[PDB]
């Protein structure tokens, strides 16, 4: 609880609709304080154009979750006097944690978060067509290897694209399997949770990860984080500006691996995690909370009154 | 192993006894979504009503296979809303 290091994760992006984070976005001041840095970045209005854009993550969804995880992120700081000693991001988080620990202007990450977001739309439009992410839990990796084991003899491109817990996995492979695997992990006991399409969270984008580098990633200048990044790929703790623009562009073709995050947070000497923004995963999960006292710094949270 | 323990009790006694277990559990399973929640809760209220979500549904699974040591359904916190039908799912089971 108390008897070691605070540590701030950011969480990979859920399916976040205007509807669920709105007032938040317009009431808090942080969010207000970020907006308009990030309008000026940008030349248009973030919030009215998230509130009418299309889908769960639009290339506006995308900005705003940077927003409010990272608002948030402060929120927490000053309101409940957190001094994190280390952070970390999963996935999306690693945009988070870039603005977050210093390792680029708030500007520059809106920059990058945009031109990723971009570059991910235009891909999807040619490349991995009909590819899909199945989230379930209760699979234990006994379990899985039966299902996986199967694939490999049915010969069927797969890839495990997140580790969250001992039987919590992401596995991204072709939709003509769908329906095939919800079949088997509900015969090993299993339950499917929810098919991402197009499979954004997978890692299975060598293609991605160079045009990613030539048009977004170069341009821009990565200062030394104020505090150690621990990274989602090996859960190696980052220092340099330079490790965490790899961190970036390794999340293309290098898969989640969130025991890692906690075995090495664990190492670093952490007891206590503030989880800033829209999650239902990373804060939930046992993987975290088994291991962390909590603190979901929700935008549910931050309207509560006291 | 739980038949050995229900067996003499009332079959209303039975639903005491099952209906506070998977309180106690509930409860438990409610702490890590948000600590805010009190010790009691209403066991007539669906569990999403309550505020489970995905995660907590097969935390309570565990707990409850855990005690019981039967074969329930991953999915019992969504097939079966309520504490009480759990409950009511769970006695069904053991005999
Ligand atoms: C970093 C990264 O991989 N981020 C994406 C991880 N998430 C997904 O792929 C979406 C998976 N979502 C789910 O499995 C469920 O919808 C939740 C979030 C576990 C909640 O389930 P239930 O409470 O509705
Ligand atoms: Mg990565």
């Amino acid at each position: 609880g108390a008897a070691g290091a605070t540590a701030m994760l950011f969480p990979g992006m859920g399916p976040a609709a205007f509807s669920d984070v709105g007032r938040f976005m317009v009431t808090n001041r942080y969010t207000r304080e970020l907006l308009a840095e990030a309008d000026d970045t940008l030349g248009y209005s973030l919030v009215d154009r998230f509130r009418q854009a299309e889908g769960d993550y639009s290339e506006y969804a995308q900005i705003a979750f940077l927003v409010n995880c990272v608002a948030l992120a402060r929120w927490a700081e000053q309101t409940m006097d957190l001094t994190p000693r280390i952070c970390a991001g999963a996935c999306f988080g690693e945009k988070s944690v870039a603005a977050y620990s210093g390792a680029l202007t708030f500007a520059d990450a809106v920059r990058m978060t945009a031109g990723l977001a971009r570059c991910m739309d235009e891909y999807f439009r040619t490349e991995h067509l009909g590819v899909v992410t199945h989230s379930f839990v209760r699979a234990p990796r006994e379990r899985l290897d039966e299902i996986l084991a199967e694939l490999d003899e049915r010969g069927e491109w797969h890839e495990i694209s997140c580790h969250i817990d001992h039987d919590f996995f992401m596995l991204t492979l072709h939709e003509r399997n769908s329906v095939w695997l919800e079949g088997r992990l509900r015969s090993v006991g299993a339950m499917p949770l929810y098919a991402m399409r197009p499979p954004m969270h997978a890692a299975a984008f060598g293609g991605l990860r160079d045009k990613a580098e030539e048009e977004v990633i170069a341009p821009l200048t990565f200062h030394d984080p104020t505090l150690p990044v621990v990274a989602d790929q090996d859960g190696k703790v980052l220092t340099t500006g330079d490790e965490v623009r790899t961190m970036l562009l390794e999340s293309f073709v290098r898969p989640l691996r969130w025991p890692d995050v906690i075995s090495s947070l664990q190492d670093q000497g952490v007891t206590r995690v503030c989880v800033a923004g829209p999650d239902s995963l990373f804060g939930r999960v046992g993987t975290t909370t088994r291991a962390f006292e909590v603190i979901a710094a929700t935008p549910r949270l931050a309207l509560q009154p006291r | 192993a739980l038949a050995r323990r229900l067996a003499g009790l009332s079959p209303a006694e039975q639903e005491q006894h099952l209906v506070d277990m998977v309180h106690r559990h509930t409860v438990a399973a409610l702490q890590a979504v948000a600590p805010l929640t009190p010790d009691q809760v209403d066991v007539q209220r669906p569990f999403l009503e309550l505020g489970f979500d995905s995660l907590a549904a097969v935390d309570l699974h565990k707990r409850l296979t855990g005690e019981t040591g039967l074969e329930l359904p991953v999915t019992v916190a969504f097939d079966f809303p309520t504490p009480v039908l759990v409950a009511e799912e769970i006695r069904r089971i053991a005999f």
